[PDB]
């Protein structure tokens, strides 16, 4: 009726993505419908729709379109041709320090006004961090996100990816902030910088000695207050390797922002705010225009 | 061990 | 298995109900030419499939097998694992 | 011979002294995968 | 962020003329279609009267939301009740029953915040027997998508509560001549429910909302705070923004005093009409 | 064709709310519930639940369509 | 079992060709035989339903996802235990092989032994009685 069909670009476990045009302004556009009992609308999409009509900034995706007939739904965003996860697996094109700082750049920006208006990306990764040709990194899916900033409100800790999940969720903390996104960012900028995803659970305990095999066991004087997540348990005082013999060729600069986005505590660890502040964005390598950063052909 | 989307 | 095969059979089965209200929105060419791909692609799945069944038959001994390799092995370790023992003796022991 | 006391020898026959093609992508889904009102 | 929201951008009129006008838009395009197929028939209603068996049908709504069985947060509520308000804003009550959108509203507020309730607790929540509750359910589920495209797909309602907590925090740390502000939480608690009877909701933003619950408050207990707005607000200089914010809220609290209650009478009366417009569609 | 950080300026129509860090010693956060170990055990501190509350509350006053 | 096996059999296998069908017409779309085609289909879903009750009692039997790759490589099993039969070969080779380096190493062993002195004497005891 408005949207024209020309791709099939694929499923998730509550949509289908297909790539179109709209006759009304010849902008190329992902229309994402929704699957079908007895509870109506499903709450990903209702999330997704209410997150992201209340979102504009150029590094977060925005639903240019939503509709829908009976009892289903179809959303209507920027059309985005690859996300981060295949630029990073991707072995032929590079990814130089400029290239990194980019993406991290956008990432970061997009989390900063999103950590502003007190929404939580809960579940950060590079399969989520798409980018359009003109290579803006924008925040894919909202279907698990959230308003962080009321007390009275339960959280769940089950919810980001394992690989990408900050000690406290894996800890069973009901009640969070912005450091499980910047944990998520921390390692994507890890996964970013190593091509291979930092520390890769198979399980919540595994993901666990894994974080705490890499950095060392939090010591209550870098995690103070540790002690009292629900599901807590102690673990062997691993040493951690430092952070300048898991990134063998990052800058110093770059090392503090690793730094800061790895550190146990929660509330230590920096927000995207001040994770701007820092000298790795201000430091000699710009960003690489947008225009520049790799593309995968085919 | 490529993982899925955490599930609702 | 099974869970991968029958969640295989969705693919199928969502597929299907996509290209079908694609029934309408494809050109017959490509609306025979696929379903026989899919089919055909099945058909031949379906035969890695039947092929589990026609000659999965072997397990028990299948296993026992490799089973019965390992077994071997490890006596050739054990042997040759023995040497080096030896080896180690052979050096540190006289040098000491 | 320990086959011998591992009783596979009618495998032995069979199995002392095509497979694909002779009885008669997808793997990586197997590592990461009123209708008639409808059409 | 409210001052970013969509509610600011397209769901906040600049006067209680254009909420007339678009009511009165909805009730002739109803009527106008009713016409124009198969016509001056007294079964359509009037818009004042579809503005009755509104207020009536939300005051049902904070009854149902009030008697929830799982302890329903009153985001949830204010939500259900501002969805209620623009819907039936841009829609006819003759088209689509009020009690049946009163119930949609709230599921959708149910599912948009993030109060997990299961469908069969939410008809449980209703006064019906079972083969009710599950035609109620059918329902809810047939109407949902049509609340969510009436509201434009824009889902996220700012309620005055946080801004009144907020207005709280503040006005007991910067705010020393005040003392003990709570009963003006009590006070401003009857305030805020008075007020969202109106249509307030649409016509102010929710810290205004809150703001002038708080300094009715006051002026009840006759406290003066005036030095909260001059100062500790810094309104003391930019006087046209004082003065504005001055006018808003006795604009709002001149607002709830003209709000007339729907009657019992009357009610009844539109509830009859109403089932009679339905009935024959 | 370096980088420099810039504070993301977006217009509340409302007065100025005091940042997350300066909240504590202007007197805040004695007026906010306290939160539990448990709860600064993750990243909540009591000074988001206070923020959050200020920033509505001044998200639009000086505001009319 | 089998005939559970052999249901998955002439059941799912009377589905692959089905397929047969399914294809071999489908080439050629006559308006309406999608009657036939989709009563095919209508086979597809009386089949899915009843073919996943053959299919979680089916146990999505232990994995042997080599062997697996092997028939995945569609080369059948039949070839593993031949090819592990053709290690145990070199491994009988190794292992009875080196009973050998045994049996002359003690036999070449004891032969100069004795032609050395076999004079290990009271204690050849037990190694005479040893042998």
């Amino acid at each position: 009726k408005r949207y024209e069909k020309l791709d099939f670009l694929g499923e998730g476990q509550f949509a289908t993505v297909y790539k179109a045009r709209d006759k009304n302004t010849n902008q190329i556009v992902a229309i994402k419908k929704i699957k079908l009992a007895k509870d109506g609308i499903n709450r990903t999409a209702l999330r997704e729709i209410k997150l992201l009509q209340e979102l504009s900034h150029p590094n977060i995706i925005g639903l240019l379109d939503a509709f829908g007939h009976k009892s289903n739904i179809s959303l209507v965003f920027d059309f985005m041709e690859t996300d981060l996860e295949v630029i990073i697996k991707d072995n032929s094109l590079v990814l130089t320090p400029s290239h990194i700082k980019a993406y991290m750049l956008m990432t970061l920006q997009g989390l900063e006004y999103l950590h502003q208006h007190w929404i939580l990306h809960r579940d950060l990764k590079p399969n989520n961090l798409l980018l359009d040709e003109n290579g803006v990194l924008k925040l894919a899916d909202f279907g698990l996100a959230k308003s962080f900033g009321s007390p009275n409100r339960a959280y769940t800790h089950q919810v980001v990816t394992r690989w990408y999940r900050a000690p406290e969720l894996l800890f069973g903390a009901r009640m969070y902030g912005v450091g499980v996104d910047m944990w998520a960012v921390g390692c994507i900028l890890a996964e970013l910088l190593l091509r291979v995803p930092f520390l890769p659970g198979d399980s919540d305990l595994d993901q666990l000695t894994r974080i705490f095999e890499t950095l060392g066991t939090p010591t209550e004087e870098q995690w103070p207050d540790m002690c009292s997540l629900p599901d807590y348990v102690t673990f062997k005082s691993f040493p951690g390797i430092p952070l300048h013999h898991i990134f063998s060729a990052a800058g110093d600069d770059l090392l503090d922002l690793i730094q800061g986005l790895f550190l146990f505590n929660p509330c230590a660890r920096i927000t995207a705010t001040q994770a701007l502040k820092m000298k790795y964005f201000s430091n000699r390598p710009g960003p690489t225009p947008g225009c520049q950063l790799p593309r995968p052909n085919c | 061990y490529s993982p899925t989307s955490p599930s609702y | 298995l099974s869970t991968l095969i029958e969640f295989l059979l969705h693919r199928a089965y969502s597929e299907l109900m996509v290209l079908t209200d694609l029934l309408p929105r494809k050109s017959d060419v490509e609306r025979k030419i696929e379903i026989v791909q899919f089919a055909s692609r099945t058909r031949q799945l379906f035969v890695r499939l039947l092929a589990l069944v026609k000659w999965a038959n072997n397990a028990g001994k299948v296993e026992k097998c490799a089973m019965i390799s390992s077994f071997l092995d490890q006596q050739a370790i054990l042997f040759v694992d023995t040497a080096d023992r030896l080896a180690s003796l052979a050096r540190d022991a006289l040098v000491h | 011979n320990l086959i011998t006391h591992y009783n596979l020898e009618q495998a032995y026959n069979k199995f002392c002294g095509e497979k694909l093609s002779n009885f008669l992508s997808l793997r990586s889904l197997i590592e990461k995968p009123g209708t008639m009102l409808a059409g | 962020m409210y001052h970013n929201s969509s509610q600011k951008r397209h769901w906040t009129f600049s006067s209680e003329e254009q909420l007339a006008r678009l009511r009165a838009d909805a009730n002739r395009k109803f009527r106008c279609k009713a016409v124009a197929n198969g016509p001056n028939d007294p079964v359509f209603l009037e818009p004042h009267e579809e503005m009755t068996l509104c207020k009536y049908y939300e005051k049902r709504l904070l009854e149902f939301c009030s008697v929830f069985k799982p302890a329903m947060p009153r985001s949830v509520v204010g939500t259900a009740c501002m969805y209620f308000k623009r819907f039936y804003l841009n829609n006819s009550v003759m088209e689509y029953h009020p009690r049946i959108i009163m119930l949609t509203c709230a599921f959708l507020a149910c599912k948009v915040d993030e109060f997990n309730v299961s469908s069969p607790q939410f008809v449980g929540n209703l006064r019906e027997s079972p083969l009710g509750q599950e035609k109620a359910l059918e329902q809810i589920l047939e109407y949902e998508l049509l609340l969510i495209q009436q509201l434009n797909f824009h889902l996220i309602v700012h309620n005055p509560y946080r801004p009144f907590e907020g207005f709280l925090i503040d006005l007991k740390t910067r705010y020393p001549i005040l003392e003990n502000p709570e009963i003006l939480r009590k006070t401003a608690d009857d305030f805020l429910n008075r007020i969202a009877l109106t249509d307030a909701y649409l016509l102010y933003t929710p810290s205004q909302i809150a703001l002038t619950a708080i300094l009715s408050s006051a002026s009840r207990a006759g406290i003066t705070m005036e030095s909260y707005l001059s100062e500790s607000l810094m309104l003391k200089e930019n006087r046209t923004c004082l003065s504005q914010l001055l006018d808003i809220m006795k604009s709002m609290r001149n607002l709830v005093k003209k709000y007339e209650p729907p009657r019992s009478e009357e009610v009844a009366v539109l509830k009859q009409k109403l089932e009679r417009c339905h009935s024959a569609e | 064709a370096l980088y420099e950080y810039q504070p993301l300026q977006i217009e509340t129509y409302g007065p100025h709310v005091p940042e997350l860090e300066m909240l504590g010693r202007l007197g805040y956060l004695n007026h906010v519930r306290a939160a539990s170990p448990q709860d600064l055990a993750g990243g909540y501190t009591s000074s988001l639940a206070c923020h959050r509350a200020l920033q509505d509350a001044f998200s639009g006053l000086f505001w009319q369509p | 079992m089998a005939e559970k096996f052999d249901h998955l059999e002439e059941h799912l296998e009377k589905f692959v060709e089905n397929i047969r069908q399914l294809g071999i017409i489908v080439s050629d779309f006559q308006p309406s035989s999608q009657a036939g085609l989709n009563q095919k289909l209508n086979f597809i879903v009386t089949g899915l339903q009843d073919i996943d009750k053959c299919r979680q009692q089916l146990h999505d039997i232990t994995v042997p996802l080599e062997v697996f790759e092997y028939i995945d490589q569609g080369r059948n099993p039949q070839l593993y235990t031949k090819e592990c039969l053709e290690r145990a070969l070199a491994k009988n080779e190794q292992v009875k092989g080196k009973i050998d380096t045994m049996k002359k190493f003690k036999s070449l062993l004891i032969q100069e032994l004795s032609k050395v002195f076999p004079e290990d004497m009271a204690k050849y005891r037990s190694i005479r009685g040893e042998d």
